[PDB]
Order: C-alpha cells, then structure tokens, then sequence
C-alpha cells in the first residue's frame, strides 16, 4: 500500500540518507540489527512503506546505495546503522568520477546503469504498488550529478506515471569545496527541470547560518546538518507514514506545489530548533512555532524570501494540536505580510496535520515553500557558469568523454528559461 | 585504489629512502618487514604476515642503490626492485637518455608491467625525478615517452626538483631543463617543482635550523607527498583521490604547472608556545615567503587552489578561513575561475618521526596552488638559457653524444611558446 | 518406483561423490552404511538395518577409483559396484569408444542387467558424463548405443558438462562434442546441459564465492538432480514422476535439449537479511544470468517450461507468480504451445551439508526450460570445429584410432540439421 | 596399473635420470636404502608406477642404466642415491664412442642392443601394463645420440602402440662443447622425427640464463640444472602418480599437445622459480604463477616464442587452488596474446591439476608448449650442420664405421623438411 523507493547516490547523498533512515528507524522503534522493539501498534501498522518483513521478526530496508568508489560503501556499512541495509543492494564501481560530470553520466555511469537498474526493478516489483521514486544528491560534484541524473532519466523512462522525488544539494558563493561546480550544476539542472516532478532545493550555508543562529553548537559537523536535513525528510513522509486528520501524501502535496510543470524547485523548512540550554525558556505553542516556519532566516535556503514572492507554500505538522488555531494562524500569516504572496492566487497556504509527534518533542512542523527567490540563487550560479564558460575554461577534459559545447550552450540556455520562467510570475 | 612511486637519480632515490621510513612509521610497518585497507595502496601482503612497497628505484650509476642495499631499510624493500646501471649520466640529457638508457629500460618496462599486472586497483603513477641534473631529466624523458605511448591515460605525478635563481648546483642545469621540458610539456600530466634556496629558507626562518641537510630538505618533502595521497589512505569526512588533481587543477591540457607549499612548519619548543588553529596555517600556506619555490605570488594571479588538511578539522572552521582569504585584497584570483578554492579533509593527523626534526601538531594542511608565478621563472631559465646558447657553451659534450642544435632549437622554440601561452592565459 | 544412477568419467565421479552424501544426508543414512519408502528409490535395503544404493561408478582410468575406494565413503558403496579400466580415454571419442570399451562393457552390461533385475518398480536411468572430454564421450555413447537397442523404451535422462565459449579446459572438445552428439541426438531422451563459466558465475555474484572449487560447483549441481527426483523421493502435493520430463518437455522426438536452472541461492549472512518467497526466486530464475549455460534466452523463445517447488509452498502463490511472469513481456513463449508451464510441488524443503556453502532456505525451486536458445551455442560449436575441421587439426590421432573423415562429414551434416531443425521450429 | 618403463643413456641423460629419481623419492619419503619412510598414504598408493615391491618392504626403481664407459656408472653408484638403483640393470662396454653418432648406433650400439633389449623386456614383463617409455639423452656426443635413438627404434618396433617420451638436451651455437655436436643432432632429429611420439626440446643456455635472471646462483653447476629438469620431469608424471581433480595422464597430454604427428617437439617450462632470499618479497597466488609460466625468459628454451606462434599450450599444476582462478588466467593469457597464439585453433590451451604439491612448496606448476619458435632452434643447427658438411668436413672418421654421406643428405633433407613444417603453420 503506497510503497516508497528508495536510492542515494553521492558522498552526502548517502550520508543524508544513512541518517534519515536512522532516524525514522529510531521513530519507528527498529533496533540497528533490524528487530522490531517499539511500543505503539501505529509504527508497525506502516511499517511496510519502507520496510520488508524478513524472518525471525526481522524487517531489512528498501534503500539502494550507489557510488562510485568503494569508500563511502565501507562508511556507512560501519556506521551505526550500517548492517541493516540489504548486502545485495550495494552496488558499486572502482574508479571515482573525479568531480567530472562527463564520467558520471557517460562512462562510468553507462558501465553502472545497467547494474543498478534490475535491483531497482526487482525492490520495485517486490512491493505491491510503488507510490514514488525518492532520491538524495548533489549539484556540486562529478558522482551524484551524473549519475543520480542518469538513474533519474531511465526511472522518468520506465515508470512515465510515478512521482519523482529529490532532495538534492547545491552549491553557494560564499561556501564552495568544488572548482568544477557550477558546470556541474549547470549540467544537473538541465536533467533536473525536465524529468523530476519535485525537487527540494538545499544550500550548505543555510544549514550553517541555522546552526549558527537558532542551534548555537559550538562544533558543527555534517553531522548536525544530516539531522537537520532529516527533519524534513521525515516530516514530508510523515502522512503516509501514520494517520492523520488530514493527510496530504507526496502526490497531495505537490498538487498543491507543483502550479506548473517547471516551477517545481522547493524551499524546505523545519522547527523548532533551538539549543538545549534555551529549550526551558521557549513556548511550543502553535504560534510560536509558526512564526519561526515563516522567519526568514529558519529557512533551509540562502535566498532571502522577502525580496521575492511565494508562490506556494505547504505547512505540515505533527502532534495534537487546534485546527483553529492552525487556521487563524495561516490566517493572518497570509493576511499581514499580502504583499509577500501573489494576489493572482486567493490562497497560497496549503496545510496538513499527523497526530503522532517525533520523540522527544510534543509538536513539530515542516516548511515546503515555492517561491521566485530561488532566482537569485540560480542566476548567480548562471553568471558563475558563464563567467568560466565564456573563455571555454574547464572544458578540455569533459571534451574526452565525447562532450561537446552544445550541450554546454543548452543548459545555459535552459538556466536562462528558467530563471526568467520564475521572474515572470513575480 | 593503489598507485605506485617509482624513482629515479640521486634526488629520487635519495627522497624515496627518507620518504619510506616516514609511510613505514605512518603504517606501523617496522624495518624488518612485519608488524587492514590503509596500507594496501603502497604495500602489499606477502602471503602471512609481511609486505613489499609498490615503487622501483632505478638509477644508472650505482653509488645510491649500493648503500641503499647496505644501508638499515634492508629487508624491508625487494632485492630485486632496486635497479642498477653501469654507467653516469654525467649531468648529460642525452647520455642519460640515448646511451646508457637503452640497455635498462627493457628490463624496467617488463618489471613495472608484471608488478602493475598482479594490481588491478591502480589510480595512477607518481615519478620522483630532477630536471636540474642528467639522469633525472634523460632517463625519466626516456620512460615516460614510452610510457605515455603505451598507458596514455592513466594520471602520472610528476615530482621535480628546480634550481635557485642566485644558486645552481650543476652548471648545464639550464640546458638540461629547457631539453627535458620539451618532452615534459605533452607527457606529464601534472608536475610539482621544488626549489632548493625556498626549501633551505622555510626551515631557516620558521623551523629555525641553522645548519640543515637533504635528510632536513627531504623529511617535509616526504610530508607533503604524503598528505596528499592520505586522503586515499584513510578515511576522511571529505575524501579527495588522485583524479581531483587532473580534473580540478589542470584547466587546459598544456598549463599544467602548479606551485606546492605546506603548513605548519615549527621546531619542538616553539610548538608549544604558539598555537594551531585553521586560520593562522590558511594565513601563512598563501604567504609569499613561505613557499617552497623562490617566485612572487604577488606578481601574478591564482589560477586554481586545492587545500588539502589533516587532522582533527571541522568543515565550518576552514570555510569560514576560505572565505576571509578570498575577502582578503592582498592576493589576486583570476577572473577566468571564480569558485577556486577545492577543499578537502582527512581525519588522520600527521606524524613525526622519533628524533626528526618536525614537531607533533594536531592539524596540518598541503596547498597546491596552480598560478601564473612560474612564468616569470621560466622566462629566468631561458633568458641564462639563451647566453650560454649564443656561445654555444656546453654544447660539444651534447653533439658528441648523438644530437644536434636542432632540438636544441626546438626547445628554445617551445619555452617561447610556453611563455606565450602563460602571458594569453594571465590576462 | 525406483531408477538406478550411473556416473562416467571423472567428472561424473566426482559428480556422484558429491551427491551421494547429500543423498544419504537427506534420508538420515550415516557414511557407515546405517541409521520407510522413502530411501527405497535410490537406496535398496541389505537385509537387516544396512544400504546400498543403485549406482555404478564406471571409469577407464583407476586414478579416480582408487581414491574413491580409499576416501570416507568406503562402507556406503559396494566394493565390486565402482567398475575400473586398465587404460586412459585421452581426451579421444574413439579410443573410449572402440579400443578400451569393448573389454568392459560385457562386465557392465551384465552388472546392470542383474542389478536390474532384482529391481521391480525401475522408472528408468540417469547417466551423468561429459561431452566435453573422451570418457565421457566415448563410453557414454558405447553403453547408451547397446542399452537402447536392448530397453529402448526406458527412459534415459543425460547429465553433461558442455565447454564456455571464450574459456575450455581441453583443446579437442568440439571434436568429442560434435561426434557424440551424432549418436546422442536419436537415443537420448533429454539431455541437461550446464556450462562452467555460468556455474563459475552463479557463484561468484550471489553466492559470493571469489575462490570456488569444483566440489562447490558441483553441490549446487546435486541439488538440482535431488530436487527432480525429490517429488517421486517424498510425498507432494502434485507429484511430477520422471515420465513428465519425458511427456511434457519434449515436443519432437530429436528437439530435447532443454537448458537448466535454479533458485534461490544466497550465502548464509545474506539469507538471514533477505526474505525468501516465490516471487523473487521465479523472477531470478527467468533472470538470463541466473542460468547455468551461456546462452542469451532473449534471442529466442521458450518452448516449454517446467517448474518444481520444495519447501512449505502453496498453489496459489505460485499460480500468481507464473500469471505475472506470463504477462510480463520482457521474455517471449513461442505460438506453438501457450501453455507451456507445468507446476509441481514437493513439501520436503531442501538441505544444507555441514558446513556448505549453501544456506538454510524455507523453498527453492527448479527450472528446466525447453527453448531456442540452445541453438545459438550449437552454431557456435560448429563454427569453431570447421576452423580445426579445415586445417585437419588433431585429425592423426582419430584416424589411428581406427575412424575416418566420413563420420566427421556425417556429424557435421548433422549438426547442420539439428541447426535446420532449430531455426524451423523457432519460426 | 599404468607402469613406466625408465631408460637413461648418456652422461647427461643418466646425471639428469639419477637427480630425478633423487627428487621424486624424496617427494615419496625414500629412503636411499629402499625403505620407505613417508606420512602420507598417497605416496605409497602409487609407489607401484616406478618401483617394484621387494622383501623387507624394500623398493627398488624400474630404472635401466646404460653407458658405453664404466666411469658414468662409476659415478652414479657412489652419489646420493646410486645404492638403490638394481645392480643388474647396469649394463654397459669397456671402449667409448669417442664423440661419434656411427660408433654409438652400428659397432657399439649393435653389440649392446642385445644386451639392453632382453633387460627392458623383462622389466617390461614384470609390470602389469606398461604405459610408455621416458628416455633422456643429447643430441651432442655420440654415445646418446647413436645409442638411444637405436634403442628407440628397437623399442618402437617392438611395442608399435606405446608412448614414447624423450626428454632431450639439444645444442645451442652460443654453448657448444663438442665439434662435432652438429652433425650428431642432424643424424638424432632424423631418428627422434619418425620414432618419437613425444619429445621436450631443452637446452642448456635457457638453463643458463634461468640461473642467471631469477636464480641468481653465483656458482651454477651441473648439479642445479639437473634439479631446474628434474621439476618439469616430475610435473609431467604428477598426474598419474597422484590424484588430481582433472587427471590428464602422458596420453592425455599428448593428444592435446601433438596436433599432427611430426610436431611433436615441445618447449617445457616449471615455476616458481626464485632465490632463497627473495622469497620472502614474492606472493606465490596464481596469476604471479601463470605470468611466470607465460613469461619469455622462463621456459627452458633459447628460442624467443614472441618471434613465432604457439601451436599449442599446457599447464600441469599441482597443489590446492581455484578451477575458477586457473580458468580466468588461461582465459585473460589467450585473450590479450591473441597475436601470438594461431587463429585457427579456438582453444590453445590444456589445463591439469594435482591435489598434492611438492615438499617445500604450496603450489607449483609446469608449462608444455608447442610452438612455431623451434624453427629457429632447428635452423641455425641446420645451417652449422650444412657449413661443415658442403665441404665433406669431419667425415672420414664417419666413413669408417660404413656410413655413408647419402645419410648425411637424407638428415639434411629431414631437417629442411621439419623446419618447412614448422613455417607452414606459422
Ligand atoms: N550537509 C553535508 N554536505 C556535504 C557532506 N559531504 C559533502 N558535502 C557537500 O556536498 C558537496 C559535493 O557533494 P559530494 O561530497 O557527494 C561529491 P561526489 O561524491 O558526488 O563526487 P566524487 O566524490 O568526486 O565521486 C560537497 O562539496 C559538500 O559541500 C555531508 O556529509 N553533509
Ligand atoms: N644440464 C647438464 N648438461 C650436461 C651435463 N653433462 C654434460 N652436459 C651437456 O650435454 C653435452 C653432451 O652430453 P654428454 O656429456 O652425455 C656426451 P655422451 O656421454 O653422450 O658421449 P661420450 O661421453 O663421448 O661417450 C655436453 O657437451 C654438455 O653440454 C650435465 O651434467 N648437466
Ligand atoms: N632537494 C634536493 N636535491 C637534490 C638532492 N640530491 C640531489 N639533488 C639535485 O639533483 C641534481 C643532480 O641530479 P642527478 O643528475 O641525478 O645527479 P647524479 O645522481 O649525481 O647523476 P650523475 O652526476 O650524472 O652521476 C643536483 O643539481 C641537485 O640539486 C637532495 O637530496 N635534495
Ligand atoms: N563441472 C565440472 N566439470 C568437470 C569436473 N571434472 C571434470 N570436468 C570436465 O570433464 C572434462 C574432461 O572429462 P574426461 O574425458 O572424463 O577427462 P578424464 O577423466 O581426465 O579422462 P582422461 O584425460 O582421458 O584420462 C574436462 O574438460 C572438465 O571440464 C567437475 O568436477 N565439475
């Protein structure tokens, strides 16, 4: 009944995905081995949705691993949760992409495509009916945006009717660990615009300005920003994952999102987060919660939302709460800041509620936003993109692999349409 | 995901010896030969219980293989492995690449094609030479010729010790350069040069040793080749292979020329009183003075920059180093390339060796730094290249070997053209 | 209901050696020869509270013989049972079949014939060998040629080795294959070929075996054969009897040369991680790699298709499993027989050796599939012999065995038919 | 069961037959009494192959010793192992050959064949079945070259359907010892050609720069090079003195290796072979094997097989490996030489394995090869020969005995015709 597929693919890909299958199984009251040992009936009644039933009580998870180099397979198999995973499904290559997205998506990933394919197949043909195809990477990047994109083109192909979900990564000026990023980045997006039906849009110094602000951790590794990712991850699966008085599922949340075809690169959301010094002298309550989805710096993208305007966006929370309140809420969200929102839409607020919080919190909630900020952080990344390409810098080694500058020509074109796609509606 | 180190003339040899005893110590592997994935890159398992390194040190007179056969690192490295000549190279390109090279390298071919055949996870090659003399520059053209013709694409690291501008060992050291570059320019993927007088000064100021030696030269030489592939080695929270340095630094297929210092370089006692952080290495690796060839960074522009740190590191820390660096007007990036930075971490910290020189430092970071700096040393070469060339000074032991001023002419040609090309690029 | 098992060559030797203690395991019967119906068909009962099974152990050399005499099964099996020659086959069809033979195929003639006649219910034989040899050629088709003459109607159900395209031990194989298939093609009721690349390879990527050994190789192997014969060994549900192979599968009285498979087959920490039902082990059994030949089934079509569950197993899960895989198109069923399935079930589950390499599993199933495919690798065969056939390679020691060039020209004819007859009927 | 019948003639032939039954009586656990003394029942399972069971549990070698001086039997009773050896086998005249092909085969040879024909039909008679007859002699001297090739020619007349196996030492133009060195081969070849059903080609420079390249011995005396032979003798006839997984007896092997009957002189070869001081630093697995059994300066002959094509290839191994492992070698080693193997055999290459390897040893292999670099071998020889006889040089001691120079013409019409042959296939 609504099964999800799961795939990483890349460094942090994998990393990402290794903590939110962590953290859901910690939900869910999984041990490491596998076992189940939870407390309410509600975790295995929707169990199924990610995970098969093995013998001896045991439940194994629908998770592919891919990557290009045997190390990230070895980490995350001596992670803490790294025996649980399905040895068949670790699928991997010998030689490393070298941050080049030729290899990825021609050589290497030609050579892996077909070896990853019938194991997405068989998971695929394992549960009754697969709902979507959700898949975690990075713009930035050789490994993940070659053959994340590959992997996501031959799915589009075969499955032409299921949702296809990503969570992907992508760079910043201010923070960026790659020389050839924005061509990767450009690269990827043009594969991305086309095929994905949601994309969930993430910066690295987002994550980090949070940390620094609302956290205050002295020492943030990736680490932290694999569980802040998490948080999200989970909450939008959340309403499949337990009932709720009003579930909205992945397909009923991007019909809401998703106004058109294009427009469909998010901004997602979390809270609260605050330290655990300061958790004494903060109300949960819904309003305070809400204010905080809304703040402008709780955001898990750089792009300042008030310099543009949402086009849409979901709310969907967890744990007991008022509908009233909820909705006065919304209310006057969407009331005092009108000139934040598009008046060619009467409501822009989509909202939905699960009735069984995370752990160790008494509600929760998450942001999934649409909105024409986004294109400030395209367009910089455009002009970074040109500002190499202009003199055909960074080129000779993707020409080995048979890459020609058309292709870069196109989705410099497609950045372009794009970002002019988003200034239209402004 | 292994790669071999072969070496060759004095310095090779001479930097292999000092660089083995510092991976030995790395792995815990002790002389004799005997004590799971770390040290399978550089050193294989015997059968039970014991290994061989994954390099070949060859040169032609045999005065360094004959004490390194002698020496104490005995049974630790393969009898076989430590090739042998008959004859000098006599500071002679030519010599060390037409006469006496010819009845060794078929001997050398064959052992480095079974000893790759039994390794099937090979990233590349690393080739320890000097242009400055005669056999690094003729035998290590002779080999990789022959070697770029047969593998072609696989990656070879290019380790090239440079002369001062004010002090030269030899006296055909510029001819031997401006030959050897010739082939070097199309065949080495990616080559680090070493300058003697910048390396004699980075332990003079900071390490504060008044009287160093090769031994002292060496020892961070070995640090460096080190911590680059000790991302390979250990695992790391951001991994970087040998390819990042093909596809990240080598923008164009002939400017393939980067400059290499490290950080932080301090004696015993002063390593307790000054204190190590991110910032004050990220400060000093861009420092002019503090690099390991005698060039102005500050004449020129960085073209590309790849920062690779050992140790205990967060992420935040050196991005926030990076970004005050690149907010700092006192360098120059090139605008062909705005997002030049490439960083990378390994969890593994640096080492030191018992009575070495190199203190214990908690953290530690290796920046290779592709600039237009070198063009104004090149352009040095050839300018004491070209008096020598228009008295035809030196030239008689060169014709009397079997060349002529054809090639000769060849090179000069071809560092003109070099120039040219690293004048287009820096504008 | 019983049938006798008889093992030529050392492949078949060994085959029976390492099947016949997965017999005596699954029926309870320690190597000493001791502990109601259910042994009755392989192993007869010796008076009081002792066996012996119906099997011969036949070989013209006694390398295999002696060690089997003087291994750990020495009690189980009968001293005069394991037949020994005086002279090697030498890879040669015609010395196997013609020169040492004939001095003892009088003694096993008789030997079955008296065996046989104690017997009552004998359903039919199993002869295991090789084509890919001389033994198992030449004897094989020596004793299946004066045994059809004499029962003709029993049936007979051959076990070959067949050589990999790119890999072969021998050097005159598709001689033996191409001469004995001359004789095998009219006599042989069904013949199950098996590669050893693809049996190398069902190991490797599943069972996660990087060293295997033919003893591995040939656990699987009696597996297989256990599991045919497991419907008539224990009771059923829908019991399958050995005529079915001959009635169902064979739809042309020469077209019986059906390709073998099986499911599942998992190491013993991935079976506690993976779940085991139908679904999955009837996708992977149609999956082309998962089959024990090299022959691609997607150039072809199946003809025909039986399948035979072991283990706790239901009808109507597996009904749905063949319902999906018959609407599934990526594989294709010729016009000529749409219902070309055939269900059984046993409920004895399989078993695990001590210390195998096979794991515990709850079912398993068996697939012998009648198909085109075959077609292709008989093409290949007879283009490679016409290579050696033209030249006249390793021609002497045939024509001094006492044969011509006039049956090599019959069994290239054919083969040319047998190919005729395959490209006809897949139409 | 698949006796062996042990004939040596010659100086080298016997030093060469006395190492080897050295050896393969040490791998038995011999005593040089007779006694036996070994720990594995294997050994003693086929003991009865060469040596006859005697009183006292004494064992005694089915070996013939035949030499035309005393001194050479002299000598090989007072080594190591000359005690056990039956006094009455030691045949053998008072007057030498003097280094003469016609002595050895008409006035010699014609008063000792009487004598040594009687001894090899009652050791024939003595065992069950006789397999076939392994010889080793020189085509250099005369004494080999007339006495055993008329020795062949009897024991082929008498048993016209056993093997015959020689294992001979034929000169080089570097190494030649005796003036008269090629004229003796040119009159063996003649015989060894139409007699012989098998033949290992061996010459004593190839020893030489074995013991040269990877031996590195600093004094390499004949003593060595009887131990370097010894090895490829015993990895022939491992197969049927002990069991194997895949048995390929003398038989076996030579209708894989024997394609047409003239071709026939093979190129044996044995590994690992290295000093006592490097073994520490080289892995013994099989692909470092099976690189060192394809090797050009392994095998045990000067010719160079990279200058010709192999007609046919086989690999004895012995000791505990992987069929899969062995299989992907042989495969890999046709594949990447395919210039170098001929085009119209599918498959050059025959596999054999023995489960028990040497003393001091875990695995070990040998290597028979077929190839078209012989020729080379055989012309130069052809050509030496042809240099002295156009001009009737070293003949009048020859014309003594009522040798004829017709022979002479007939030799050299054999040689042009055989290394015709071997050019044809090339
Ligand atoms: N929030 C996190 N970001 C990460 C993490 N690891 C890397 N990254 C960021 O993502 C950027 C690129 O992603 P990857 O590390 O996966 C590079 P990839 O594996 O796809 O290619 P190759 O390693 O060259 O084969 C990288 O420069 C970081 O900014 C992580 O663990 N958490
Ligand atoms: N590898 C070895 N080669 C040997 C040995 N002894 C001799 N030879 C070589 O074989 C060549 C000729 O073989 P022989 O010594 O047997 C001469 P033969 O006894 O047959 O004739 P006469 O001694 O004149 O009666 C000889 O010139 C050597 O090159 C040996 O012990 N080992
Ligand atoms: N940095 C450094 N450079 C060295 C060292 N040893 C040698 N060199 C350099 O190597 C150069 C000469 O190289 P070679 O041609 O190999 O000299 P060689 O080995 O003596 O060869 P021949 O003189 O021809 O016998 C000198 O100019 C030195 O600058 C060393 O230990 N450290
Ligand atoms: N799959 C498999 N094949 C085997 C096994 N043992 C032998 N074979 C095959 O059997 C073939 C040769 O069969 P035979 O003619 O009987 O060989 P042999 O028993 O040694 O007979 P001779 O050499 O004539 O003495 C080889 O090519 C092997 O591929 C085994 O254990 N498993």
């Amino acid at each position: 009944m609504r099964e999800i597929v799961h795939i990483q693919a890349g460094q942090c890909g994998n990393q990402i995905g290794a903590k939110f299958w962590e953290v859901i199984s910690d939900e869910h009251g999984i041990d490491p081995t596998g076992s189940y040992h939870g407390d309410s009936d509600l975790q295995l009644e929707r169990i199924n949705v990610y995970y098969n039933e093995a013998a001896g009580n045991k439940y194994v998870p629908r998770a592919i691993l891919v990557d290009l180099e045997p190390g990230t397979m070895d980490s995350v198999r001596s992670g803490p949760f790294g025996q649980i995973f399905r040895p068949d499904n670790f699928v991997f290559g010998q030689s490393g992409a070298g941050n080049n997205w030729a290899k990825g998506h021609y050589t290497e990933g030609a050579e892996l495509v077909d070896s990853v394919l019938d194991v997405v197949r068989k998971e695929s043909e394992s549960c009754d009916c697969l709902q979507g195809f959700q898949l975690t990477h990075s713009l930035g990047g050789g490994t993940g945006s070659g053959m994340g994109t590959l992997l996501i083109s031959k799915i589009r192909e075969e499955y032409p009717d299921r949702i296809m979900n990503t969570f992907s990564v992508m760079p910043s000026p201010k923070v960026s660990d790659t020389v050839v990023e924005p061509y990767n980045a450009t690269l990827s997006v043009h594969q991305l615009v086309e095929n994905t039906d949601e994309t969930y849009s993430i910066d690295n110094e987002a994550l980090y300005d949070i940390c620094f602000r609302t956290l205050k951790l002295t020492t943030p590794t990736y680490g932290d920003l694999n569980h802040l990712v998490s948080a999200t991850m989970s909450g939008v699966t959340t309403c499949l994952r337990f009932p709720g008085q009003l579930n909205a599922d992945l397909r009923k949340l991007a019909v809401n999102m998703v106004p058109f075809p294009r427009l469909h690169f998010f901004m997602p959301g979390f809270a609260p987060l605050t330290s655990r010094g300061s958790q004494q002298y903060r109300a949960l309550t819904v309003p305070e919660l809400t204010q905080q989805m809304f703040d402008s710096k709780n955001m898990m993208a750089a792009c300042d939302p008030r310099h543009g305007r949402y086009l849409t966006v979901a709310a969907i929370f967890r744990g007991r709460m008022s509908m009233k309140e909820v909705d006065e809420q919304m209310l006057n969200v969407q009331n005092k800041n009108s000139s934040y929102f598009v008046e060619w839409i009467p409501n822009n607020v989509k909202t939905a509620v699960c009735d069984i919080p995370p752990r160790g919190l008494k509600m929760s909630a998450t942001f999934i936003g649409n909105s024409t900020a986004i294109q400030e952080l395209f367009k910089r990344i455009s002009e970074q993109f040109t500002a190499m390409f202009r003199r055909k810098a960074f080129l000779h080694w993707y020409t080995g692999e048979g890459m020609d500058e058309m292709e870069f020509t196109e989705a410099e074109s497609n950045m372009n349409d794009l970002v002019s796609e988003y200034q239209q509606y402004q | 995901r292994e790669c071999i180190s072969i070496h060759v003339g004095q310095a090779g040899v001479q930097i292999g010896n000092a660089c083995w005893e510092l991976y030995c110590l790395e792995h815990g592997i002790q002389p004799d030969g005997q004590m799971d994935d770390s040290f399978n890159t550089f050193f294989s398992e015997t059968g039970a219980g014991k290994h061989v390194p994954r390099a070949v040190f060859v040169d032609l007179e045999p005065t360094v293989i004959d004490e390194v056969r002698t020496g104490t690192y005995r049974q630790l490295f393969h009898p076989e492995q430590l090739i042998t000549g008959k004859e000098d190279a006599a500071n002679n390109y030519a010599r060390g690449h037409y006469t006496i090279g010819k009845e060794i390298i078929d001997l050398v071919l064959d052992r480095i094609r079974k000893l790759a055949d039994q390794c099937t996870g090979l990233q590349g090659f690393l080739v320890f030479h000097s242009f400055g003399g005669g056999t690094g520059s003729g035998f290590t053209s002779l080999l990789m010729e022959r070697l770029s013709v047969d593998y072609g694409k696989k990656s070879k690291l290019e380790f090239s010790i440079y002369p001062a501008p004010q002090v030269s060992t030899a006296v055909v050291e510029p001819y031997n350069s401006i030959l050897t570059t010739h082939t070097t320019l199309e065949h080495s993927d990616c080559a680090f040069m070493v300058d003697n007088e910048a390396i004699y000064d980075i332990c003079r100021r900071n390490l504060d040793i008044e009287r160093p030696t090769y031994t002292n030269l060496n020892r961070l030489i070995s640090q460096i080749v080190s911590s680059i592939t000790a991302s390979l080695r250990f695992d790391g929270a951001l991994n970087v292979d040998l390819t990042e340095f093909q596809t990240n630094l080598v923008p164009y297929p002939r400017i393939h020329f980067p400059l290499a210092t490290y950080a932080p370089v301090i004696s015993a006692e002063k390593a307790y009183h000054e204190q190590l952080t991110v910032a004050e290495i990220t400060n000093a690796c861009f420092e002019p003075a503090n690099q390991m060839v005698k060039c102005d960074p500050r004449h020129g522009k960085y073209m590309a920059c790849c920062l690779l740190y050992r140790g205990d590191v967060v992420p935040k820390d050196v991005n926030a180093a990076i970004a005050t660096i690149k907010t700092k007007r006192t360098i120059q990036f090139v605008d062909w390339c705005p997002t030049g930075f490439k960083v990378g971490i390994n969890y593994q910290p640096p080492t030191v060796v018992p009575g070495g020189d190199l203190a214990k430092v908690q953290r530690a970071v290796c920046m290779l730094s592709n600039t237009t700096a070198i063009a104004e040393a090149w352009a040095r070469l050839d300018h004491k290249f070209d008096l020598m060339y228009a008295k035809r000074a030196f030239v008689h032991w060169y014709v009397g070997e079997g060349m002529e001023e054809g090639e000769f002419s060849e090179a000069r040609e071809d560092m003109a053209a070099l120039e040219k090309d690293y004048e287009e690029v820096g504008a």
